[PDB]
């Protein structure tokens, strides 16, 4: 029984936290802003049954942009090559990677 | 959890009868300890020895039933050579019943038990043959 | 210390199976402090200065206090400690041992999964590149309470209000 | 870093200093006091538990009061006044419930 | 307690059930649950006993741990889906969490064990608050979330629910803790459709609603907490005892009363769904719920158990109170079932 | 998930279990409640500070108000048992039974 | 003999009646232990918990 | 009077004054007490209450004219004069009787006071009746579950109402209650036996005095005392108030006894307790036939103001 | 949820503009006549309860019972008849919308089906 | 009459609830302090003993 006072009286009392592309106080931007932006727009209206095979695509992107699961296991996989290879004495970090040369401004 | 109940049903019936027991034992095992913990836990056993005793004795009756029933079932359904009667069931259900009997040392409790179980195993083949739906998915 | 935070999160396991295993009031109540102490270092590690010393002023400051307090009237125990009697003592060892498996499942397999997936990598990569400028976001939004959260501070304040009413109530006899 | 090493350090001296306090001072012998600690056998009054819990939602009130400085410096002035001036008033109709019923009696 | 603190607390209570249903928030919905279990607490505790307080103390221990599992549900749906509307849970474990959670609140076993006791304890108007009005945020929040509901945990707990209501009921004497067992039954009743179709479980909380309100409206009236105290009735007002027989009747279920419209509906909408076997066994086990529902009729009209002398002196004077509701209640929940089209108006 | 969510997601289950497993004191029991609510308020925290959820920074803050007032209920509890009993042992809220 | 006490009023009613009967009076029995202690309910509690978790996943 | 008027504010302690107290007058029988409080109630304008008899609540209700004894108490004190160990259980069921119409008493006297403000004066009390009883189980008139099941009723009325202020004790020797019950004439009461008598001082005395002197003052009187009702008036009023639980009550707590009191189906809720004593135990069938013949008496068929038999009209309207 | 959700709902409205477009239920309909009985009924329940002559006290009070019943059922059968019809007018739109889904198939004649015979003897 | 319907060896000994749902006060143990107001105090000067 959601009695749905909110939409029916056009009263804003929780909404505005439901979301992180809402306006936030001195337009501070959503780290995953554009990601909840286009899985909001994809699923307007079309139904939940519907969205969740439509805008599979956008909730996958998005829910990568906020946990970052997969980026994270594709760098553990380049570190440990990367220590595999250090162990064998088959790379050499460049120096730049090493720090040896100075960042850019 | 539903992987046991898959190495049950993935053993053809009346095919692999040590095998079906096996896994019939391991859920009628599982069935136990699950009622084991309940028990230790509402009826707070008084020494720690006796909650191992209580937990042996529940696990062990509940295993043996299972593998009474699975061997049963299997052999039944191997020497009449129809794996898809619900009489194997059936006769495996009484057999458990009878062992449930046995273990709690009372021929009462073994009739009834027979009679009951047998039924409900009769009743489980003939949903998994005809498709009966304990829990149906929303559909409408 | 580019795994500081990760030490910080297993002292805070250790201080909870410390206060989880239900020892002396006393005892708990510190072994409540420490985890909290903990838990407010993680959140400034992770930049939330406000919220670390709201869990500091308020939960450890007051709430802890206040549940201190009660111990010290109502004093009807035996002090014993989390490496006392074997009820605590093998509880909070026990406790101790499923963290350490969790971490050495965690460390020395990257993808370590018990019923969710944890990734091994440093949580520094979690960490997320942007500038706020002249900006505490995190003081920013929390002062939007008062503005955007009228609601939430009308319901917030009503609560507190007949909080200390029930309180009197049923603290009357 | 520096945050920490200052707490590293106080607390280290604190130590040291209850080290040197607790265990250096009872090295001096000072014969024996064979003196046992006769004890032979409760005011848990709610006079002081009232004084506790009354002290929690206050506190909890501060708490929410905290945001405050920050919170002067959104556009929506009157809106953010209003509900300032609300939590404050509801601080001081809490007070006013205790004192006017049986409360602050300490 | 004074009355106007009574009311203020009342009201309390109502705006947390409220905001739980108006709210489009996830933390405001816990804050509405908060709100609830704080202004509650003092209303069980009205009358000051010792069974008030441990009552009240077991009340509190498991909304607490229902509230903190909860909005740890909550807490990991932020996390896996960065998402606060009341919607569609976009991550299993928090989904089962959250389901435990509500669970627990509404006293579905095996989280029914607080339920007969806290009712026993607890005074028969607060009886009759939480047996009536606490069911109704924890089964809005299901109703919302109904599609993410696992059918399989719901229909295990629902029919547990069925059985250990039915079990404890026919063991109790207490009036109270009778109601309170066939109130864990008739919320499994409620919770079994709610995977299937939400408007049957909203009919059926609405006439549990109405039964529950005219039992404890007659109790009340009767002032009688166990069974021969509710015997002594049929000498003083034999009206009330049978217009209690008529609604302990509807409450079995046995047809034409009202009591057989949820249940009808309930069993279309599960045989709609293909399921057969699970309203067979909830409505086989219903009829343990008759048989507990039949003694207490007999013991209070359907039979006369011997009374008091100082019954005579009770016979002179006349209750002051007038429960005004109480007449309605009664028609509503016994002549209802040729009104069942009605139920498009849920819809 | 960072292993920092995975040791604080782990810290609000061992907090549960003590609370479900009481053992003698109700003040136990209450400290491994409060403990629970300490937990959820570094999750909501990290995660809303992660996501850079900033109007959701309140989130947490209005968490722990009403953790800290379902506490000062459960006190009041403990207290009011404590002087009707004498202590404040789980076993002596025995009568109401089933 | 045989009709009217052996089968009517004997063995029938054990068949069916009697035996249901009995089976929910024990059941009722185990169902209202009658204990009424939290450490063991909510020792119950956290079996369910971890049960469910298995079991649904 | 409800919720609503205490919300409205109607607050009971503005009407209580000093003179507002609950005084009792209690002793032996025929200890002239009833003369003594009703001197009081004069020289302290307070409300005197006849002391409760078995048809008190036939006077409450109804016309006030006393119902037949089967209909309305279905006990007689005669017969426990003359035949105190009769098998039909007469003494505890007059007992039982007596205690519920003496609580009613107690009820209605409170509820007076918290509406005028105006005092009380009563003859014994719910307090006092426990000595009849335990004179009557020393005797052996009536058996120990008896007694037990009185202990039961008491404990869980009693203690809802507030002791009262005063109690004032007429003290009458044994031998001179004797020689005055031979001058009352009553042959029921010359019946009575001597060691009765000796059994409810000594109750007194022994009990009832020091319990009531610890919770406020116990004026004790000689029977030439009580006589001089100025002195009895004025030690009441160099009373202490400070005497009684009454200095410890407020609005709230007034408001509670006073909607306790008005509902006297409440007041008397626990008289009926559902102990099978075979004494007070009514079988089924007698029960029945009893409520019905109740019914059909004038004016109790319906509720007051709808029994057009007595002559209430506009019914249609009411 | 079925029409909970439905598009163009507006929240918390109990009979929308559309409804008027549905014939409004006659005053005289049986549905309302059993909401008045029940108004009735409840009126002579009342009665009992405070132990006034059932049949004849308050007049005006089993009045206001069964006006009171008759009022309410008025306009819940006008909303049970505005869902019901929402029911058919939104089945057969999706029938329409889709007709693949919902074939007409071929109608044949009991002279060309066969049916097997089950001799009952 | 009695706790529960169906009654088990264990059960048969425990008590019905109270009539009233006030369960008796028990124990009622004083918590009354007896202070003593030792010499060495400076109110008491060295001399004086108040048991209080």
């Amino acid at each position: 029984p959601f009695f749905d006072v909110q939409k029916r009286l056009g009263l804003d009392l929780d909404r505005w936290m439901t979301i992180q592309s809402a306006e936030q106080p001195h337009k501070i931007p959503g780290r995953c802003h554009a990601f909840e932006k286009e899985w909001i727009e994809c699923a307007h209206g079309i139904g939940g049954i519907r969205a969740e095979k439509e805008c599979k695509i956008e909730f996958d992107d998005f829910v990568e942009c906020l946990l970052r699961q997969k980026t994270m296991k594709r760098l553990s996989a380049i570190k440990r090559q990367r220590d595999k290879l250090i162990k064998e004495g088959k790379y050499t970090p460049p120096p730049h990677h090493l720090g040896k040369e100075d960042p850019r401004p | 959890a539903k992987t046991l109940l898959h190495k049950y049903s993935d053993i053809p019936e009346g095919t692999e009868c040590h095998r079906k027991a096996y896994a019939s034992t391991s859920i009628g095992g599982a069935t136990g300890l699950i009622v084991s913990a309940y028990s230790i836990a509402l009826k707070p056993p008084a020494s720690f020895l006796e909650g191992v005793a209580r937990t042996g004795r529940y696990t062990f009756t509940s295993a043996a039933i299972g593998a009474i029933f699975g061997l049963t079932s299997c052999i039944s359904a191997q020497v009449r050579e129809k794996p898809d009667d619900p009489l194997n069931y059936f006769i495996g259900g009484c057999a458990g019943g009878l062992t449930l009997g046995a273990r709690t040392r009372s021929y009462g409790i073994g009739a009834a038990a027979c009679a009951y179980m047998g039924l409900t195993a009769a009743l489980v083949k003939m949903g998994q043959l005809e498709g009966w739906q304990v829990f149906a998915e929303p559909k409408v | 210390t580019m795994y500081i935070a990760f030490i910080l999160s297993t002292i805070f396991v250790i201080g909870f199976v410390g206060f989880s295993s239900k020892p002396s009031p006393i005892y708990g109540g510190l072994g409540l402090i420490v985890s909290g102490g903990v838990g407010c270092g993680i959140v400034l590690n992770f930049g939330g200065s406000f919220l670390g010393l709201m869990v500091f002023l308020i939960y450890l400051g007051g709430m802890l206090v206040v549940f201190g307090y009660t111990t010290a009237m109502a004093t009807e125990m035996y002090p014993e400690v989390w490496v006392s009697n074997k009820t605590v003592f093998g509880a909070f060892v026990s406790g101790l041992m499923m963290e350490f498996c969790m971490v050495y499942y965690a460390l020395k397999e990257e993808e370590v999964e018990i019923i969710f997936k944890f990734n091994g990598l440093g949580d520094w990569v979690i960490y997320d590149t942007g500038d706020s400028g002249f900006f505490s976001e995190e003081a920013m939004g929390i002062a939007a309470l008062y503005s955007y959260g009228t609601w939430l501070v009308i319901v917030t304040g009503w609560s507190l209000l007949i909080g200390v009413v029930v309180i009197m109530e049923i603290t009357r006899g | 870093m520096n945050i920490m090493l200052t707490l590293l350090t106080n607390v280290t001296l604190a130590s040291l200093l209850v080290l040197i306090a607790f265990w250096l001072p009872q090295l001096n012998a000072y014969s024996e006091k064979t003196s046992p600690y006769e004890c032979g056998f409760l005011p848990f009054s709610m006079k002081f538990f009232l004084v506790a819990i009354t002290f929690l939602l206050f506190d909890l009130e501060i708490a929410l009061l905290l945001p405050l400085p920050w919170a002067s410096q959104t556009n929506n002035l009157k809106t953010m006044l209003t509900m300032a001036l609300f939590l404050l008033i509801l601080l001081a109709a809490s007070l006013a419930y205790e004192w006017t019923q049986k409360g602050l009696e300490w | 307690m004074n009355p106007i603190i009574y009311t203020t607390l009342i009201m309390t209570v109502m705006s947390g059930t409220m905001l739980v249903m108006i709210s489009s928030h996830w933390l405001l919905i816990w804050i509405g649950f908060e709100m609830n279990l704080l202004a509650m607490i003092p209303v069980l505790m009205k009358n000051f006993n010792p069974r008030a307080t441990e009552a009240a103390t077991k009340y509190f221990l498991t909304q607490a741990t229902a509230s903190m599992m909860l909005m740890m549900a909550i807490i990991i749906n932020l996390l896996y889906s960065g998402q606060w509307t009341i919607t569609k849970m976009f991550n299993p474990v928090a989904m089962t969490m959250m389901t435990m959670a509500l669970a627990m609140k509404l006293g579905l076993s095996p989280f029914h064990f607080w339920v007969p006791e806290v009712t026993q304890g607890i005074s028969l108007q607060a009886g009759l608050l939480l047996l009536t009005w606490q069911k109704l945020a924890p089964l809005s929040v299901l109703c919302q979330i109904s599609q993410s509901i696992n059918p399989n945990l719901m229909l295990t707990m629902a029919m547990l629910s069925i059985l250990i209501g039915g079990w404890g009921g026919l063991n109790q004497t207490q009036l109270r803790k009778i109601m309170a067992y066939s109130s864990i039954a008739h919320m499994g009743w409620m919770t079994a459709v709610l995977p299937y179709n939400t408007t049957m479980t909203i009919l059926n909380l609405l006439i549990y609603i109405t039964m529950t309100l005219a039992m404890f409206m007659l109790l009340i009236h009767s002032s009688a907490t166990t069974t021969l105290s509710l015997s002594h009735t049929w000498n003083k007002m034999p009206v009330i005892t049978s217009l209690m027989m008529v609604t302990l009747l509807s409450m079995g279920g046995l047809p034409p009363l009202s009591g057989f419209m949820p249940k009808w509906m309930i069993i279309q909408e599960m045989t709609k769904n293909e399921s057969i076997i699970m309203p067979t066994l909830m409505a086989m086990t219903a009829l343990l719920n008759l048989y507990f529902y039949m003694r207490l009729a007999y013991s209070s009209s359907l039979t006369m158990f011997p009374s008091t002398n100082n019954m005579k002196m009770k016979w002179q004077f006349e209750h002051t109170k007038q429960m005004k509701l109480l007449p309605t209640m009664i028609v509503l929940s016994t002549l209802v079932l040729p009104m069942t089209p009605a139920l498009s108006s849920l819809n | 998930m960072p292993l920092v969510y995975m040791n604080i997601i782990m810290a609000f289950a061992i907090a549960l279990a003590g609370l479900l497993m009481y053992r003698s004191h109700l003040m136990s029991s209450l400290l491994c409640l409060e403990g629970m609510m300490l937990s959820l308020f570094i999750m909501s925290t990290l995660i809303i500070l992660n996501t850079h959820f900033t109007l959701a920074n309140m989130m947490p803050i209005i968490l722990l108000v009403f953790a800290a007032c379902e506490a000062a209920l459960g006190l009041s509890l403990l207290v009011m048992v404590s002087n009707t009993y004498g202590t404040d042992y789980v076993q002596n809220l025995n009568l109401l039974q089933c | 003999k045989s009709a009217s006490s052996l089968l009517d009023l004997i063995w029938l009613e054990t068949i069916l009646p009697k035996t249901t009967s009995f089976i929910q009076m024990k059941m009722s029995i185990m169902v209202s232990n009658q204990k009424g202690l939290i450490k063991l309910y909510f020792l119950s509690f956290l079996i369910t918990i971890m049960i469910s978790m298995t079991l649904f996943n | 009077y409800g919720p609503l008027a205490f919300v409205l504010g109607e607050r009971t302690t503005r009407k209580l004054t000093e003179t507002s107290k609950v005084i009792t007058v209690d002793g032996n029988i025929c200890s002239g007490k009833g003369r003594l409080a009703r001197e009081i109630a004069e020289k302290l304008g307070l409300r005197h209450f006849p002391e409760a008899g078995i048809h008190y609540a036939d006077s409450t209700t109804g016309d006030g004219k006393p119902l037949d004894v089967q209909l309305s108490g279905n006990c007689s004190l005669e017969k426990f004069y003359d035949d105190p160990k009769s098998n039909d259980g007469n003494s505890y069921r007059l007992q039982s009787w007596l205690y519920a119409s003496r609580l009613l008493q107690y009820a209605d006297a409170l509820e007076h006071l918290l509406s005028t403000g105006q005092g009380v004066v009563l003859e014994r009390s719910i307090y006092s009746d426990f000595v009849f009883l335990e004179a009557m189980y020393r005797q052996g008139f009536i058996r120990k579950q008896c007694v037990e099941h009185y202990n039961e009723v008491k404990k869980v009325t009693a203690c809802e109402y507030l002791p009262p202020h005063v109690v004032v004790y007429v003290d009458v020797p044994v031998p001179e209650i004797q020689s005055r019950i031979q001058k009352k004439g009553n042959p029921h009461e010359m019946k009575i036996t001597a060691a009765y008598l000796q059994d409810i001082e000594n109750a007194y005395k022994k009990t009832f005095l020091p319990e009531m002197s610890e919770k406020c003052e116990v004026l004790q009187y000689s029977a030439r005392e009580a006589e001089d009702a100025e002195k009895v008036v004025e030690d009441i009023e160099y009373l202490k108030c400070d005497k009684g639980p009454w200095p410890d009550q407020d609005d709230r707590t007034f408001h509670r006894l006073r909607m306790l009191v008005q509902n006297k189906l409440e007041v008397l809720n626990y008289t009926t307790i559902p102990v099978y004593l075979p004494e007070i135990t009514i079988g089924a069938h007698q029960s029945d036939r009893v409520f019905q013949k109740f019914t059909e008496l004038p004016g109790r068929k319906y509720s007051p103001g709808y029994n057009e038999d007595v002559g209430d009209k506009w019914i249609w309207l009411k | 949820t079925m029409m909970s959700g439905r598009p163009g709902r507006v929240p918390l409205q109990f009979l929308p503009n559309e409804a008027r477009s549905l014939p409004p239920p006659k005053l005289t309909d049986p549905r309302l006549v059993y909401m008045g009985f029940l108004g009735y009924c409840s009126g002579l329940i009342d009665n009992a309860i405070r132990r006034r002559p059932v049949v004849s006290a308050g007049l005006h009070r089993q009045l206001l019972y069964v006006t009171s019943f008759v009022f309410f059922g008025y306009y819940l059968l006008k909303r049970q008849d505005y869902m019901y019809a929402l029911r058919d007018h939104d089945m057969f739109a999706y029938v329409k919308s889709h007709p693949e889904d919902f074939p007409e198939k071929d109608k044949k004649t009991y002279g060309e089906i066969l049916e097997e015979f089950h001799p009952v003897r | 009459g009695g706790a529960v319907m169906y009654p088990t060896k264990e059960t048969a000994h425990w008590k019905p609830p109270p009539w009233n749902d006030v369960d008796p006060p028990k124990d009622t143990l004083v918590s009354n302090l007896t202070l003593n107001f030792g010499p060495q105090h400076p109110a008491a000067h060295g001399v004086l003993r108040l048991v209080m």
